[PDB]
């Protein structure tokens, strides 16, 4: 697909698909892991509110 | 009827504190990692009297 991002709003799929593109890309694979990282990233978002 | 000066309890009624509530000597009382909304808004509590 095309998937132009212009007004991101959930709908995973696409994203996931990108994810896969990455996942596939080997520039992601433990994509999952990344989500952890991300989780953490998020989490750190959680952690810096004050920032 | 303990009269108390704002900007001290950690002395003013020294150990009558949140710090105390930790025990917490006279360190912390701070901000702000993470943060985390909960307002469990009910309690289980009682009523007057037991004599």
């Amino acid at each position: 697909l095309l998937w132009e991002v212009g007004k991101g709003n959930i709908d995973p799929v696409m994203y996931a698909r990108l994810f896969f593109q990455y996942a596939q890309a080997g520039g992601a694979l433990s994509v999952d892991e990344l989500v952890n990282q991300f989780t953490e990233y998020h989490q750190s978002t959680a952690c810096n509110p004050e920032i | 009827g303990f009269n108390l000066k704002v900007k001290d309890l950690n002395g003013s009624a020294r150990g009558l504190t949140q710090a105390f509530a930790i025990g917490e000597l006279k360190n912390q009382l701070s901000v702000g990692a993470l943060q985390l909304p909960l307002q469990f808004t009910r309690t289980f509590s009682a009523s007057m009297t037991s004599e």
